């Protein structure tokens, strides 16, 4: 019954600071070091450093030598990862993890991860534009210039799921996200049937339907 | 095994050349005991490294309950399983040392 | 640092097939200190193999690891659907700890040609001062495709972005958006917008166009 519980996601401006927590359940807090890692979206894992609550020893990766402080509060069995002077590049899921008996450096238990998004962008809802259709017809909705992730898109309030593709958002250079959602349908249904895309971006409280018409 | 020593922590990771210091905890109820630090070898054998009352040292601490089991200038092949044991052999549970390569 | 390099970065195979992933270390590693993780989307990595060849607790024996020195591998003997994931190797021989770049295991399927569709910007959007032109490649396999933009017969570059879906849960195909972003002004300075798609499942390239 070991579990590591991490603090919630954080959206941050460049230059700011984050303090992510990692709280340990179900073992003597001082017996194992806590390891910190991060993984930028669709990337690969990078080691940050570690804290041993036994003796308060820290090991850091040279990359993050100065900018990261690892601290502890034994009372609450928590280790903290503080990252200063945040860059766009520090956008990542940050993990804590620990070993167990005989894993020789394998990490047996991991926190749930904390997404830390650093952007100059500020929170805002998408604009939603029809991708009008004109055998099998394609139609869709363009969901453009929102921040941060995510959005959700359904079609006909869940009734239409066949043929739906909602593409991973790509980050534009404006620092805002954009994606389209599309579905294919019989061209003979066009004009007869109704097709509405439901776009939700909770961070901005955006709830927009759009009718896509020929 | 009643009132065995404990050995902390469960895992100690250092770079070669560093020191590493475990803590064996034992409050005797009996008077006259010896406290051994041991290494577990491949087929579960033990080897004795130091004792209360070389790179391996035992020190009783001022609280008397506690004993630092120190390795000076760790080598790679120091990596392995360790325990402590009291004789009034009552064995602690095991802990581990890992000594990383210094690049 | 001891960089770990995994090969390949994406691999394709079928339920019931075998696969072998490679992890090459830039310097030699004592084998006790090399380990493998599986990561499904959204979730934390999970230890799979520790010390080169030992299964982690609750890991099925269709999984196995091998190797030494600088050259390690991971083998899944009997792919199950749950095993399509990313796999990462990791070293604890030296600080800094390093992880490989990842191998992502995908579902092999027969070739499927995309259907291509092209969407002009909406009037709604043109009012705002920007124009997005979307070309859709739908339900294709495998993933590699060449999508080119011509505006009045000029090849475009710098000004489009592609996005690709994860394999459809039903039919295992991909879909791909290519979106050309222009100012309304640039957009209104040209007439014909074409998307040309090359894909192995097609006989020859497919072109979709409209006149503004
Ligand atoms: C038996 C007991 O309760 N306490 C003993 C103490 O009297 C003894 O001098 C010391 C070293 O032998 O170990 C402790």
């Amino acid at each position: 019954q070991v579990q590591l519980v991490q603090s919630g996601a954080e959206v941050k401006k460049p230059g700011a600071s984050v303090k992510v927590s990692c709280k340990a359940f179900g073992y003597t807090f001082t017996t194992y070091p806590i390891e910190w890692m991060r993984q930028a979206p669709g990337k690969g894992l990078e080691w940050i450093g570690n804290f041993h609550p036994y003796n308060d020893d820290t090991k850091y990766n040279e990359k993050f030598q100065g900018r990261v402080t690892l601290t502890v509060d034994k009372s609450s069995t928590t280790v903290y990862m503080e990252l200063s002077s945040l860059r766009s590049e520090d956008t990542a899921v940050y993990y804590c993890a620990r070993e167990n008996y005989g894993s020789h450096g394998g990490f047996v238990y991991w926190g749930q991860g904390t997404l830390v998004t650093v952007s100059s962008a500020s929170t805002k809802g998408p604009s939603v534009f029809p991708l009008a259709p004109s055998g099998t017809a394609a139609l869709g909705c363009l969901v453009k210039d929102y921040f941060p992730e995510p959005v959700t898109v359904s079609w006909n309030s869940g009734a239409l799921t066949s043929g739906v593709h909602t593409f991973p958002a790509v980050l534009q250079s404006s620092g805002l996200y954009s994606l389209s959602s599309v579905v294919t349908v019989p061209s003979s249904s066009l004009g007869t049937q109704t097709y509405i895309c439901n776009v939700n971006h909770k961070p901005s409280n955006t709830k927009v339907d759009k009718k896509v018409e020929p | 095994p009643w009132n065995p020593p404990t050995f902390s922590p469960a895992l100690l990771v250092v770079t070669e050349g560093d020191n590493a210091t475990f803590t064996c905890s034992f409050s005797n109820t009996s008077e006259s005991f010896v406290l051994n630090w041991y290494r577990m070898s491949p087929s579960n054998q033990t080897d004795k490294l130091a004792a209360f009352p070389s790179r391996f040292r035992v020190t009783q601490l001022p609280n008397g309950r506690d004993f630092h089991m120190s390795v000076v200038r760790a080598r790679r092949n120091d990596s392995g399983t360790y325990l402590c044991g009291a004789i009034s052999i009552k064995e602690s549970l095991r802990a581990e040392l890992r000594v990383t390569e210094r690049r | 640092e001891n960089q770990l390099t995994q090969s390949p970065s994406s691999l394709s195979a079928s339920v019931g097939d075998r696969v072998t992933i490679t992890c090459r270390a830039s310097s030699s590693v004592i084998s006790s200190y090399l380990h493998w993780y599986q990561q499904k989307p959204g979730k934390a990595p999970k230890l799979l193999i520790y010390s080169t060849s030992n299964l982690a607790s609750g890991v099925p024996s269709r999984f196995s690891g091998s190797g030494s020195g600088t050259d390690y591998t991971l083998t899944i003997s009997s792919l199950q659907p749950e095993d399509f994931a990313t796999y990462y190797c990791q070293q604890y021989n030296s600080y800094p700890l390093t992880f490989g770049g990842g191998t992502k295991l995908e579902i092999k399927r027969t070739v499927a040609a995309p259907s291509v569709f092209i969407f002009p910007p909406s009037d709604e959007q043109l009012k705002s001062g920007t124009a997005s032109v979307v070309c859709l490649l739908n339900n294709f396999y495998p993933r590699e495709a060449k999508v080119q933009w011509k505006v009045d017969n000029a090849l475009q570059s710098g000004n489009s972005q592609e996005s690709v879906t994860e394999q459809d849960s039903k039919d295992s195909t991909y879909s791909l958006s290519s979106t050309l972003t222009l100012s309304k002004a640039d957009y209104e300075k040209h007439k014909v917008y074409a998307c040309e798609v090359t894909h192995q499942g097609l006989s020859s390239p497919v072109t979709k166009s409209f006149n503004r």
